[PDB]
């Protein structure tokens, strides 16, 4: 994606385009004239890390400053399906992102339902856990909401639920 | 997936179907290239040295200077709902275009998508 | 004028909302308590409107359709009541169902009078 | 237990060769598939014991705790816990120098699928 000044490009190398319809794209074959990185060396990686030291409470939250980041709220019990979370943390840890320019998660959710993903995450840094609901107005603002750069809201319940109609509420 | 997900790559796909985990590595003169690889972010034509085409700057005079000036792409733009209008007003709500035409003017508001480089 | 009744509506509800509602001590009852729900109405719900002829009304859809609150014409309802559950077994899914409902009627009319239940 | 139970590292570490693998689908619950059984006719006493087939199981360690009260007293068997999908625990074991792999199914009573049964 976007290569520059430093590839000559080779015979047939099929790039991709943008344009309106098939027709006016077919113009451009006719022209006429210590661990901190993953194995691989894509994510960063740490040691794994106890649930307990990432776990935390509304004033640790408010001595904490957390500014620039992203909360995700999470809906959700110890009986609702899974949505691989680990899938959604992993975009955000590439390798392109300097270690002082990367983007801090909270999450506020269940600490129940959590139990059953956390396993899954414990390679990432800068991950922390604030117990509660999103529905309370102190657990948002304990976490700076105000100052987010973005606040993803989610449901692990929404495909069992009951009713037809009535959903995401 | 190689644009959204991070990288999709044959190497990874292959430590992944083996695996269906990661472990960590080590830094090596190899392997450390994979950083240069270009991500998605948003600049701001206010304060910063493009600021001089916020009042009536064609779009492709813009792209074409961010090329030939740091191989800098940019192909979306964020705009408030009533930036036609010129009413002034306190909506935040701002719509999204997609490939814009050259002969396209520059609202001073304006939000623009785009890749950039690793240093 | 008419008010409007909209919930979750079944024989000793409706009966217990009617029987205080047409009583003949309260001399003012020149009102039309025009009903509404989704699932279309069985049991002696059919025989209780049929007595209740001049006084009571019905329809079918959810209240939370747009062409649906227009065919009933609430446009000009001096007040909209609501019935609420109170033998479900998850109290807060119902109420948070009203909830839905009372944002979906002030989106359609911004000034309507609703007297709605909490659990 | 402790003296049988293998890890990754210890199990690249040794060599393996004509020997035979088992692999198990199996939990508390499920029930009690019997292998003493199957773990006698290779130990038998016909052929000598240099000449004797190594034999390794790959299941859940809490099934084989349950079914190891009967089983300690055969000699030259190892045990390693893990799963038998993982690409890197078969690996781990040498299966191309193996004599023959065989596979089991523990819960085959239990499960009522009419579908998806020995997936």
């Amino acid at each position: 994606i976007n290569p520059g000044n430093h590839l000559k490009i080779q015979e047939g190398t099929l790039g991709f385009f943008i344009a309106s319809d098939a027709k006016e794209v077919k113009r451009a074959f006719f022209y006429c004239k210590v661990k901190k990185y993953d194995s691989t060396g894509m994510f960063h990686w740490c040691a794994p890390k106890e649930i307990e030291k990432v776990i935390l409470t509304r004033s640790e939250a408010a001595m904490t400053v957390l500014s620039g980041h992203v909360v995700v709220c999470i809906f959700g019990d110890v009986s609702s399906a899974l949505i691989g979370l680990r899938n959604l943390v992993m975009p955000l840890r590439a390798s392109n992102f300097h270690y002082h320019e990367l983007k801090h998660i909270v999450f506020v959710g269940s600490i129940e339902y959590l139990k059953r993903e956390w396993e899954t995450l414990h390679n990432f840094p800068k991950v922390s856990i604030l117990p509660g609901t999103p529905l309370s107005r102190a657990d948002l603002r304990a976490v700076n909401i105000n100052l987010c750069d973005m606040c993803v809201i989610l449901s692990a319940n929404q495909n069992n639920i009951d009713d037809t109609s009535l959903q995401d509420k | 997936r190689t644009l959204v997900t991070g990288g999709a790559t044959p190497e990874l796909e292959a430590l992944i179907a083996e695996e269906n985990a990661l472990r960590g590595g080590y830094s090596t003169p190899q392997t450390l290239a994979n950083r240069d690889r270009c991500r998605v972010a948003q600049l701001a034509l206010l304060d910063g040295p493009f600021a001089d085409l916020g009042d009536g700057g064609c779009y492709g005079d813009l792209f074409c200077k961010a090329l030939k000036t740091y191989n800098m792409l940019c192909f979306g733009i964020y705009r408030l709902r009533d930036a036609h209008l010129s009413t002034p007003s306190q909506c935040t709500k701002r719509y999204v275009i997609t490939n814009p035409p050259y002969e396209f003017e520059l609202v001073p508001t304006d939000l623009i998508f785009c890749l950039m480089q690793f240093d | 004028k008419h008010i409007v009744v909209c919930g979750h509506i079944t024989l000793e509800s409706v009966s217990n909302f009617l029987k205080d509602f047409l009583h003949k001590d309260r001399d003012d009852v020149n009102v039309e308590i025009v009903f509404l729900h989704n699932i279309s109405p069985n049991l002696e719900l059919e025989a209780l409107f049929k007595r209740h002829f001049t006084q009571v009304e019905f329809y079918q859809g959810s209240v939370l359709n747009p062409h649906d609150l227009a065919r009933v014409k609430i446009e000009s309802a001096d007040a909209c009541l609501i019935l609420a559950n109170k033998y479900c077994a998850d109290p807060d899914a119902e109420d948070a169902s009203n909830i839905m409902r009372v944002i979906s009627i002030k989106n359609y009319h911004p000034k309507i009078r609703i007297i709605t239940q909490m659990l």
